[PDB]
RNA sequence: GAGACUCUGGCAUGCUAACUAGUUACGCGACCCCGGUCGGCGUAACUUCUUAGAGGGACAAGUGGCGUUCAGCCACCCGAGAUUGAGCAAUAACAGGUCUGUGAUGCCCUUAGAUGUCCGGGGCUGCACGCGCGCUACACUGACUGGCUCAGCGUGUGCCUACCCUACGCCGGCAGGCGCGGGUAACCCGUUGAACCCCAUUCGUGAUGGGGAUCGGGGAUUGCAAUUAUUCCCCAUGAACGAGGAAUUCCCAGUAAGUGCGGGUCAUAAGCUUGCGUUGAUUAAGUCCCUGCCCUUUGUACACACCGCCCGUC
RNA sequence: UCAAAGUUUGAGCUC
């Protein structure tokens, strides 16, 4: 496929961002799109090194935790690929719009600090990160001792996530911090 | 036409060990039924004849490069001897069942010791490796 | 605290369920049918490779850790 | 081609390019030094820079800058060198950084 | 009480405990006549934009 | 296989030993007393199985197949440096020890080291630990 | 003192050059459908590759704001390099440690009816109890069982000194046994024949093939001699541990973390210790809140310095 | 626009 892509058996244009919010900042289409989250890397050198860093690759960073599986990118990239087909397979909808919601839910739009501590509205690259970072904690916690695979439990995360069941523990965590922020904000 | 290096490994073993079983003339050893694959292993081999499954990788590492004695195929051959609570350390094959096996395809000629030493392989064994080559391929294919 | 006291083996009737309800779902993984009917995941690799024999599932991606099968591609 | 799990790794330049400026070469790629990954993410660049030298040098300049910009305009890290390579552990510690462990108690 | 977005014109300043909390001048990028300051912790850039549920509430700059 | 086999016994006995239908047959079978993993797995090399198969499939007569043979090694073709009981102390003829033939030789073990009274004997009833450990460090839950 | 320096990495298809390094031009041979392959063979020069001496090489080189338009910052551009990485590392401490390396050693004491010394043996490993450095875990992103694959650290027969690296064919699961060779080494070890990776099974969410502590019986080797198991080997019992509470170790780039590989020592050969490769992130470009640190000011009844000084009843 | 933060062998510091 060199001069027309049909990349794999996905369509480039035709894959609308739904939320206004996050459109820039998740610079997501048209060139930051690889094969594989799977990169050379350098993406955490410099600031925005790590904007410039695909947004999959953040999913595949967040993947691999719980010691045994540090630095085995290959084997959480291939949960990320088998996972993100399944979503495709199950819901019906664009893998990435799925995840796009949820970035939009799973990111905490506040947090709180040190000015007792006040609630603040916080910056887009730490928002992003923390929707990637809780439900990757989300999936794992779920398909622990289970025969279900890692990669299949991790696209039904996904959909759950993009639904918003409070379910998720990132979900969990959300509502106990916006909660206790309106009591003492 | 194919080689080694054009299949993919996994069913090439299957392929060979049924190749190498209609030819019914390796001489397999008595012993391939209670051995063990490494002093270090566990269980036995999954391949019910699996001592067919190591004569045919020590041929193809042959082929890879030839001279390979049996602590050369033990060298390549060598792994985690997973220590469990003490720390992890190399591990050759097992001799028996390893000289045995090149032993083995000394006999049926496959592999053949070479002047000044070493073993090349002969010109039936790379008969046989292009031909099983052909037939994995057509079944890749 | 929590634990899966799976079964070994089908039933004639749990037959008939599988042959009905099995190619349904659009994942058929060992782990998944392990999961619904409380069922080893092993058998259940032998399962979803009988449906493979019998002529009932298309493979998407079998590997040594992880496989996946699925009912043929519905379209 | 094993390994087969970095195989589209392989192709994201490939397919960068096209198929028409590579078609009229065929190149064997000999590999050594660092690692299976390292050298795996090494012959990528290298064929890359052996098409690119191909017309930069037996042909017409034009085509080098053509297929260099449409790769330059892809992504960076293609002309970019990684010069990233494993830090050794040292003295003083169990691990790499860690100078030995302070233990009170 | 709905959704705002807003634009980062001009970092004010640091507070927080790491002087890690941003004073910020927002640009609204629905209304462009509209502005406001807030702190925000989390790495900060001039020109970046939070979806405030609320637009009301402001930090207390140092 | 997929139906449920006739007289599926949810328990086997073996030298009034009960076996696990749940483990795969090469593991279920070692339930057995005085046959383990590798010595079972050997009587399995020796016998015609399919080892692929489970504990729950094989019949009675598979697992005292290979009870007679791990019963009866030297009658059945097991190696003497396979077995569980190297140069047995009755009669020296090679034949595998059980249970019960296991706690009996215990109680000759016991008996050998206490009336010759050697220093190791002794360290079976005072509980030491003889492999190069600080006793001074170990044997907690034992010791209050 | 930092920096500088010395060494390393990198730019040198340039100088000087090599049968213990290869090279580019061809041809043959067996086979596959002319060629392709081969550490099967032949045709010379040369140093592109290889090896390492001399030299040479990049510097804020370009721009914007800002600034005495100074020093230069930040950002961006420009580039194979716009910090490669070490070694060394100021003044001054602790009254933390070293007479337990030695005929390192001060002072005091001792020396034949000896507190010397020699021979053999012991504790250091002696165990109701506790901690710190460490090791192993709680599994399926994984384990069990085969096959496949690039390295970097390395070594090798010793003055006395017992043990070399090792190619090539046979014997035991393992410890280990029989023929000839190369090498004192770019010649022989050695293409430094690593793991990971990659493929199909098998396992199946289980105190599980997870975890391998403890130990019975036996077979080997290491050693004069191991009971406080010398080590390796063979079969077995199989604690807690279902991902870490208050606590606390570790980290900004090839870093943290996975994973093996080697060395000193070295009879068994890495459990000490110190390296070697291999896969490879998050986050911050911010601040001194915590923790420490560095300066200025400030108060002080401390100055063997808050681990301080200091007050009264009984 | 202020709830709290105690001690430290007798076994030898010093021109
Ligand atoms: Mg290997
Ligand atoms: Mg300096
Ligand atoms: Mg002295
Ligand atoms: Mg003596
Ligand atoms: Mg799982
Ligand atoms: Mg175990
Ligand atoms: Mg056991
Ligand atoms: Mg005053
Ligand atoms: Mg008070
Ligand atoms: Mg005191």
């Amino acid at each position: 496929t060199p001069d027309i892509k049909l990349f794999g058996k996905w369509s480039t244009d035709d894959v609308q961002i739904n939320d206004i919010s996050l459109q820039d900042y998740i610079a997501v289409k048209e060139k930051y799109a690889k094969y594989l989250p799977h990169s050379a890397g350098r993406y955490a050198a410099k600031r925005f090194r790590k904007a410039q860093c695909p947004i999959v690759e953040r999913l595949t960073n967040s993947m691999m935790m719980h010691g045994r599986n540090n630095g085995k990118k290959l084997m959480t990239v291939r949960i990320v690929k088998h996972a993100f087909e399944i979503i495709h397979l199950l819901t019906g909808e664009n893998p990435l719009q799925v995840l796009v919601n949820a970035i939009i839910n799973s990111g905490p739009r506040e947090d709180s600090t040190r000015i007792r501590r006040q609630a603040v509205d916080v910056s887009p690259l730490r928002r992003v990160n923390q929707a990637i970072w809780l439900l990757c904690t989300g999936a794992r916690e779920a398909a622990f001792r289970n025969i279900k695979t890692i990669a299949e439990c991790l696209a039904d995360e996904l959909i759950n996530a993009a639904k918003g069941s409070s379910n998720s523990y990132a979900i969990k965590k959300k509502d106990e911090l916006e909660r206790v922020a309106k009591s003492n904000r | 036409g194919v080689t080694v290096k054009d299949v993919n490994q996994q069913e090439f073993v299957r392929a060979l060990a049924a190749f190498l079983k209609k030819s019914g003339k390796l001489k397999v050893p008595e012993w391939v039924d209670t051995v063990k694959l490494a002093k270090h292993k566990e269980l036995a081999p999954y391949d019910e004849n699996w001592f067919y499954t190591r004569a045919a990788s020590t041929a193809r590492h042959l082929y890879l490069r030839g001279g390979a004695g049996v602590g050369s195929m033990t060298k390549i051959y060598g792994g985690r001897q997973r220590n469990g609570v003490m720390p992890s350390h190399f591990s050759r094959g097992s001799k028996s069942v390893a000289r045995r096996v090149l032993q083995a395809l000394e006999g049926l000629k496959m592999v053949e010791k070479d002047q000044d030493g070493g073993r090349k392989l002969t010109p039936q064994g790379q008969r046989d490796l292009d031909r099983i080559a052909g037939q994995v391929a057509a079944a890749k294919k | 605290r929590d634990k899966l006291n799976n079964l070994v083996l089908f039933d004639k009737a749990t037959y008939d369920k599988l042959c009905k309800e099995v190619p349904n779902y659009k994942l058929i993984t060992p782990a998944v049918v392990s999961e619904r009917l409380k069922i080893r995941g092993s058998l259940a690799r032998a399962a979803l490779q009988e449906l493979l024999s019998k002529g009932l599932i298309k493979l998407v991606s079998k590997h040594r850790a992880q496989v996946i099968y699925t009912r043929n591609t519905k379209g | 081609i094993e390994p087969r799990t970095l195989q589209y790794k392989l192709l994201e330049p490939v397919l960068l390019l096209g198929k028409e400026r590579f078609a009229g070469v065929d190149i064997r790629v000999r590999v050594k030094g660092g690692g299976h990954v390292a050298q795996i993410y090494a012959i990528r660049q290298s064929i890359s820079k052996a098409l690119v030298a191909y017309y930069q040098k037996y042909v017409d300049e034009a085509s080098k800058k053509e297929i260099k910009d449409i790769l330059i305009q892809y992504d960076r890290t293609l002309l970019v060198a990684d010069p990233r390579r494993c830090e050794s552990k040292k003295f003083g510690g169990p691990g790499a950084r860690a100078r030995y462990q302070k233990s009170y108690r | 009480q709905p959704i705002k977005l807003a634009r980062v014109t001009k970092v004010l300043g640091r507070t927080g405990s790491q002087g890690q909390c941003t004073q910020v001048r927002v640009e609204f990028m629905d209304d462009t006549s509209r502005s406001i300051i807030r702190n925000v912790k989390g790495p900060v850039r001039e020109g970046d934009v939070l979806t405030l549920l609320e637009s009301e509430r402001e930090a207390r700059r140092l | 296989s997929l139906v449920i086999p006739e007289k599926f016994q949810h328990i086997l006995r073996v030298l009034n030993t009960n076996i696990d239908g749940r483990r795969k047959i090469a593991f279920a079978i070692t339930a057995i007393k005085g046959v383990g993993r590798r010595y079972a797995h050997v009587v399995l090399r020796k016998a015609d199985i399919d080892l692929t198969k489970r504990a729950g499939e094989l019949t009675e007569d598979e697992v005292e197949r290979v009870i007679t043979i791990m019963q009866n090694p030297r009658q059945y073709k097991i190696p003497d440096w396979f077995l569980n009981r190297q140069k047995d102390v009755k009669d020296g003829k090679y034949s595998q020890v059980l249970a019960n033939g296991l706690d009996n030789k215990l109680r000759e073990d016991l008996e050998r080291l206490k009336k010759i009274r050697a220093h190791r004997g002794l360290r079976h009833f005072w509980g030491l630990r003889v492999r190069g450990q600080h006793t001074k460090t170990t044997g907690r839950r034992g010791r209050t």
